[PDB]
Formats: structure tokens, C-alpha cells, sequence
């Protein structure tokens, strides 16, 4: 199944933040209405903070992640969690080797804002 | 276990 | 904060299904748009399925869960999750009296269906 | 990623129940330490407990779900969500045909019981 | 029921980063083993990180978030999600006055690292 | 908005 798209509510401020854990440099692309909004890079094998940042949801309210690491496309994993029907996270992970720890690069992206 | 008894 | 309460789409069929595991009769009533879809009352100790059913979310797609033992409302916890941007579980549970399992009546509201 | 593994705690009593949304006969299997513990097979569009049961985690803890239609391995969706950090849903959706609505066989863990 | 308890695997290293989106100011206190073990302070409308570090669980596992406001506790709200069996969030939510919105101060714990 | 005083 597809993984790392999240459908938010359209023209909504979401925070997207990125941590590292892997000796291969991250690169972490966010994706709204299916264009380039972020990108983070980093390395750390110590959940390093490697890109924060405010972005809109836009009209069409799709948001997508996607990781690579020197190029190559990491496999991913997803979920959307929602406390008391307010506080929404879409959650991802990725690996990029063969250990399946799907930490390689870890994504949280968290509304409403303010 | 004192719901009911 | 207040638990049990989800906003589903508008007109949308979902599934409720409800467990026990309490020596307490379970009393489970499931509102739509702040009115009564569907009351489920059974008793087990095992995991029993004490009612399911298809509901539609109807106008305004408010899904709100209360529980309650010999008349007296037990305290919920809940939470939602979303799948692949498309299926949605709302998680309920429940706890009736003091050793804090939350198990007394579980609650899984599930959609889409068909 | 790897989808319908759970590690619960070991020699715990769960339950493990699942529903049918689609025209396709949906078999079920449920391996505790790579061994079936549980079979469910049924037809259902409207979201029918085809099948619920207790069973015993083990030594090991490993629970896995399957799901396939006439032999052919339906795309699994999973997560594991605890609220106040004891109650367990490990969650399982799964799609067996072309429209990607991950219900038609929707299988719901949890634990504990009692 | 509580909030902001987990039970993570003893001796794991995990990461702990906080976010504020209120006029007040938050003050994040992470507890292992019910001793003080990282406290953040900080303001912010605009999801800025207040703080973000790494820790170790311990040998109890034990892992408690508090938040409070001008020196008043804030109502929390949380859950733990795992994907793949492998990745785990504990996430937090909190609300400091009256609007609901429960991201006040929003923290993240995951794990594993590395 | 008040917790700011
Ligand atoms: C090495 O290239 C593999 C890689 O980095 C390791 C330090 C570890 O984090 C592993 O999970 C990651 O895939
Ligand atoms: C006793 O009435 C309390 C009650 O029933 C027990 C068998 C157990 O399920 C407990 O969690 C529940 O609150
Ligand atoms: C047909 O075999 C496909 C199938 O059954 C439909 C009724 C619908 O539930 C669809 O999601 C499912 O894949
Ligand atoms: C007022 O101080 C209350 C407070 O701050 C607002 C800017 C908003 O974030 C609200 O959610 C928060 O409780
Ligand atoms: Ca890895
Ligand atoms: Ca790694
Ligand atoms: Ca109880
Ligand atoms: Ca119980
Ligand atoms: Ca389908
Ligand atoms: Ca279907
Ligand atoms: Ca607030
Ligand atoms: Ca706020």
C-alpha cells in the first residue's frame, strides 16, 4: 500500500519534522499538491534534528513525504493518529538498508498549529 | 468483582 | 479531555462492534448527531462480542460512544488512526472500577465499508 | 515494510476478531510463534464478524495475521495503538482486489482481557 | 485515566522533542524512573521546538511527560503507535486554557535510535 | 491569549 501521503484539510499551517538515525546522509522531500514545499538533509545516528519547518496544506490539502539516501528511494511506513478528535499526527518511517529498524529517517507531522 | 455481588 | 466523540464523513456507513471483560453488565450507546443509532447491553469476562452493527454517520458525521455500568458512566479513553490515507479505526475503551484495565467495554468503530 | 506482525506481551490472552467487507471469501489465519492458532473464513459486505476467538500469545509473544482470497495473499495494512499505556489494539486492514479500500477483511487484536 | 505514561523496552535510548503553540509559555517535564530527567522551556505560536534531546528509558522503562503553564498542569492527552513492529511514537498532547486545540505543547517521544 | 499575562 501507498505510504507517506496524508490528505490534511486544505490551506491548513502543519508543522513536518525530520530526524536522522543512520550512518547514510537523509534526504527528506515534502511534497504539496505534488510539489516540492521542504527539504531536509542531514546525518546523525543520534535522532539529530535534521529539518523543522511550517508549511500550507494548500487547496488541495495533499501532503506527501518522500525519503531518499544517495538517491535511492527508502522504504516507508505511515500512519495518521488523532487525540481527542483535535490533535492530528501523520507519522512516517524509513530505512534505507537491511536492519528494518525504519528509523533511518523519521518524519512527525503535527496540526493544528497556534 | 463488586459490579455485581 | 473529552474521549469517545469522532467526526466522521458525512452519510457515511461505519461498523461499531463492542467486547466485554468485566463482571459488570456492559451498557454501550452509540450517538449520531448527538441522538441514539444503536444500544448494545451484555456481560462477559472473555472478550464477548455483546454487539456490532452498520450505522450511517448521517448530516454532520459526529460518532460519540458512552459506556456505562448499573447507570453510572465509566471513564474512556479513545483514539483514531488512519491507514494508507484510507482506512479508519476509532478506538474506545472503558474501565467501570478500580484496577484501571480500560477493558470493561471495548469499542471499535470501523470504516469505510463494502 | 512487514505488516500483520505483532510482538505482544508473552503468555498473554488476547483476543482476535475479524470482518468481511467484499463479494471475495476472505480466510484468515492468525500463527502464534509461526503456528496457526486460528482460522477464519467467511463472505460478508456489510462488515460481518466472520470470525472472533480467544488465544494465548506464548512463549514468544509473535503474532501474525494473514489474509488471502482463493489463495491469493491480500495487501495488508497494520498498527499497534495503546492508550493509556495498557490497552492494546494491534489493527489490520487489507485489500484483495483493485479499489484500495484495505477492508475487505478488517482484523482487530486486543488485549488484555478479563 | 492517566496521560503521559509510557512503559518502554529498559535501557533504550530514545529521543524526546517538544513543541509550543500558545501564548503561554511551556514548560515540559520528561521523568524516567519518576526522577526529573530533561525539562524544556520555551514559547512559541508557530510549532517551534522547545526542546528536542536524547535519553535513555532506564532500567524501569519508565517514561512520564509532564507540562504545566505558569505553574498550572495542563490537561493531557496521549497514545503510543508502533509501526512495523518496529517504530515506536509516544505522543503527547496538552492544553493549557480553554480553546481545545491540545497542541499547547505537543512532544514526541520515538525510539528506537540509531 | 491570556495565558500570555
Ligand atoms: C548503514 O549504512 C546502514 C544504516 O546506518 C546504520 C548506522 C543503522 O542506523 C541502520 O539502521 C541504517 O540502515
Ligand atoms: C468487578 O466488578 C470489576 C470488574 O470486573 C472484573 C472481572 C475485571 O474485569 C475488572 O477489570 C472490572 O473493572
Ligand atoms: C470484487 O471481488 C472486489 C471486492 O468486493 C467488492 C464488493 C468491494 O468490497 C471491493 O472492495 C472488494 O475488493
Ligand atoms: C491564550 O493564551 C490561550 C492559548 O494561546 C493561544 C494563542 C492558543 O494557542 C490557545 O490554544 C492557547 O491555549
Ligand atoms: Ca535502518
Ligand atoms: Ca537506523
Ligand atoms: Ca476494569
Ligand atoms: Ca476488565
Ligand atoms: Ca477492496
Ligand atoms: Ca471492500
Ligand atoms: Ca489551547
Ligand atoms: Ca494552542
Amino acid at each position: 500500500a501507498t505510504q507517506g501521503v496524508f490528505t490534511l484539510p486544505a490551506n491548513t499551517r502543519f508543522g513536518v519534522t525530520a530526524f536522522a538515525n543512520s550512518s547514510g546522509t537523509q534526504t527528506v522531500n515534502v511534497l504539496v499538491n505534488n510539489e516540492t514545499a521542504a527539504t531536509f538533509s542531514g546525518q546523525s545516528t543520534n535522532n539529530a534534528v535534521i529539518g523543522t519547518q511550517v508549511l500550507n496544506s494548500g487547496s488541495s490539502g495533499k501532503v506527501q513525504v518522500q525519503v531518499s539516501v544517495n538517491g535511492r528511494p527508502s522504504d516507508l511506513v505511515s500512519a495518521q493518529v488523532i487525540l481527542t478528535n483535535e490533535l492530528n499526527f501523520a507519522l512516517v518511517g524509513s530505512e534505507d538498508g537491511t536492519d528494518n529498524d525504519y528509523n533511518d529517517a523519521v518524519v512527525v507531522i503535527n496540526w493544528p498549529l497556534g | 468483582k463488586a459490579k455485581a455481588c
